[PDB]
């Protein structure tokens, strides 16, 4: 159960996020590391011990 | 023991330094300025890690 950490489209009422490509954060084409870019999907640690 | 980097009574234009070093973990949770020159604020509580 992950979540859209980043995305390159402003959300509006009653709209869904689908694109999961690397969130480009630099003027140069940003793919992965280097600039501020990171994978916009972080795992939630759904443990019963939390 | 973070540094008291008190950013007051000046223009907090630190966005140019983005080009000086390759900032990797750029997590701006409340405000994400690629440029920062207008608002005056009292307390900054800036930290160095
Ligand atoms: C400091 O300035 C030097 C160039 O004089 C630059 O190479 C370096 O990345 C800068 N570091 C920061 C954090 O601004």
């Amino acid at each position: 159960y992950w979540y859209r950490l980043f995305r390159k489209s402003k959300l509006k009422p009653f709209e869904r996020d689908i694109s999961t490509e690397i969130y480009q954060a630099g003027n140069k084409p940003c793919k992965g590391k280097g600039p501020n870019c990171y994978f916009p999907l972080q795992s939630y640690g759904f443990r019963p011990t939390y | 023991a973070w540094n008291r980097t008190r950013i007051s009574n000046c223009v907090a234009d630190y966005s140019v330094l983005y080009n000086f070093a390759p900032f990797f973990a750029f997590k701006c949770y409340g405000v994400s300025p690629t440029k920062l020159n207008d608002l005056c604020f009292t307390n900054v509580y800036a930290d160095s890690f």
